[PDB]
């Protein structure tokens, strides 16, 4: 099991780093503005309710 | 009076809790440095093949 | 399969960006519609005058022009996304075989679409009719944003599974 | 026996890979099912409205579509593994004589 | 016992801060108005008795 | 005594780190709330007496 | 309160202890270099046959 | 023995968590019971009236409902811990041989 | 094999079921251990014959 053409250990390691980087990014923008529902990624029903409360 | 109470209801839905958010932000910073060290060290796994005479 | 998925991954990252831009533009249309609600409420004083109501309309009139302007401008490089060319959902392929497709639908959103463009505030009946149409406008945009959010929540899970 | 085992070794490495792919796909189905549980709990507010419940359903509806989509897509090169063709376990031979077989069963999901 | 996925120490710490913040808030509004029974949170029987005394 | 299969020095070292980490954690929660008897880990008789004094 | 205690129970089952894991990772690194030297040296065992006149 | 103890260690960490959750729930039942004591003391004024006593009871009545609600809800994933299924102490094995057991008893509350 | 080593029916539902299962596994390891010792002695025995015969 000693190969020099594919490194599956690297492939799994790369995915974990991408997930941790994306989580760090989304936390900064929530902190920089102060809103949990920045986009429609988050609670779909929350933004609809908030719009009527804003009115 | 009713304006204040609606402001209460609206903030619980759209506003962040810094106690929750700060812990998560520090939570992922450690995972990033852990991930970078693991990936760099996993990249030089195939160099074992050079030990067995090219 | 390996190379097929890799192209499929980039195929879905493109769909995420399109949904991201359309969602961003609809947020600004929502804020200007809220300001129109306040002006209609403000235009109901009994201490105003005929000249005062005209000044308020001159403000409402220009806000409706930008709702038209954002609708006709929002584009992905050179493709307009809010003028109905995505009324019948377009197709992105995220797998390596036929039939592995995702559909993104964006309905047209501009001033004629949202039943605005003729809003007066002179008579008693004029203000009552105007208020209902603005409220219906916010509901239509709200449902559109929820539909776009679900797709990009959907697309995120494909990428993780494909990886 | 020596050459028989060597082919048998590669025969079992193939079975490991098939079980590896099917297991990976079921993990993503589990995460989306958990999100459906939260929406059902969230859909039980008494402060919601008829229009609010429709928006939540429009989200649940698309999540169920992908559970279908993963089920019909997960494949080993060209063989679909989660659509019932492994309902009655298939057979891999890991020895050098008849009867040395291993059976892998994957029910449709 | 060295984990990087859950921080239960933070979870307990967060709850204590929320309780201390809520107590500070309720004390200010009692001081800003001068009434112990602002809402029906407090003595349910007190407000009923006070209404008849007010009459 | 040069082995490459078991590191008992590590095993003893790991236990000491766990004890020091657990002691640090329990001190923070006592400081974050202000109560010695947070749970029934501590004085079993103390909490019983305190309940009657609280009454 | 109950959320925190369940988080305790869930981490003991699925989460790694770095003290345990780091020792194992360093544990196998030594074995790899030991295995490579033994395999390379064991490969040239049959060269003894060349000493006895071809 | 080495592997037996390692499984035994995780066996006892599980028992700690069960005792931790049950203890936490009983704390909240204690605080609500203290509030019922104050209402009973408060309900003894001679300046109250028949209508006043009814309002105090309407408060005591709902506090007793939650003491029921916590009792029927406190669970470890899916096993209810305060409804008498731990009336006759359950058993955890913390050693590597038979008879090395610990018993945890939680009476119904 | 499994019928020989008194395994093949091992349940873990009741209290008595687990206690009976644990004893049989322990007895299984002892039986294999004695078998390995018997085979090791013979091949230690056979090695000395070859040296003497040479």
């Amino acid at each position: 099991a000693i190969t020099v053409n594919t490194n599956v250990t690297s492939m799994k390691a790369q995915k974990n780093l991408n997930t941790s980087n994306s989580g760090l990014s989304t936390s900064m923008e929530r902190l920089s503005s102060g809103l949990r529902i920045n986009s429609a990624k988050d609670d779909a029903a929350g933004l609809a309710i908030s719009n009527r409360l804003n009115s | 009076n009713t304006q204040a109470n609606v402001a209460d209801a609206k903030s619980r839905i759209v506003d962040v809790d810094f106690a929750k958010e700060t812990s998560a932000m520090t939570k992922y910073q450690v995972l990033q440095q852990t991930g970078s060290a693991m990936l760099a060290q996993a990249n030089q796994l195939p160099q074992v093949a050079l030990s067995l005479l090219g | 399969q390996v190379r097929g998925l890799e192209v499929g991954m980039r195929n879905a990252n493109d769909a995420i960006s399109i949904a991201q831009i359309a969602e961003g533009a609809m947020q600004e249309q929502t804020n200007m519609l809220q300001r129109m609600r306040d002006l209609t409420i403000q235009s109901e004083n009994g201490a105003n005058s005929t000249a005062d109501l005209v000044s308020i309309k001159a403000e409402m009139d220009q806000l409706a022009t930008e709702i038209d302007s954002i609708g006709n401008s929002t584009a992905f490089g050179n493709t307009k996304l809010l003028t109905g060319t995505f009324s019948a959902g377009k197709v992105f392929q995220v797998g390596h075989q036929e039939g592995e497709d995702i559909k993104v639908t964006v309905k047209a959103s501009n001033k004629t679409s949202l039943s605005v463009g003729a809003l007066n505030n002179a008579t008693s009946a004029n203000r009552a009719s105007s208020l209902a149409k603005i409220d219906a406008a916010i509901k239509t945009i709200d449902s559109q944003r929820a539909d776009l959010g679900a797709v990009q929540n959907r697309l995120a899970h494909n990428i993780s599974n494909s990886a």
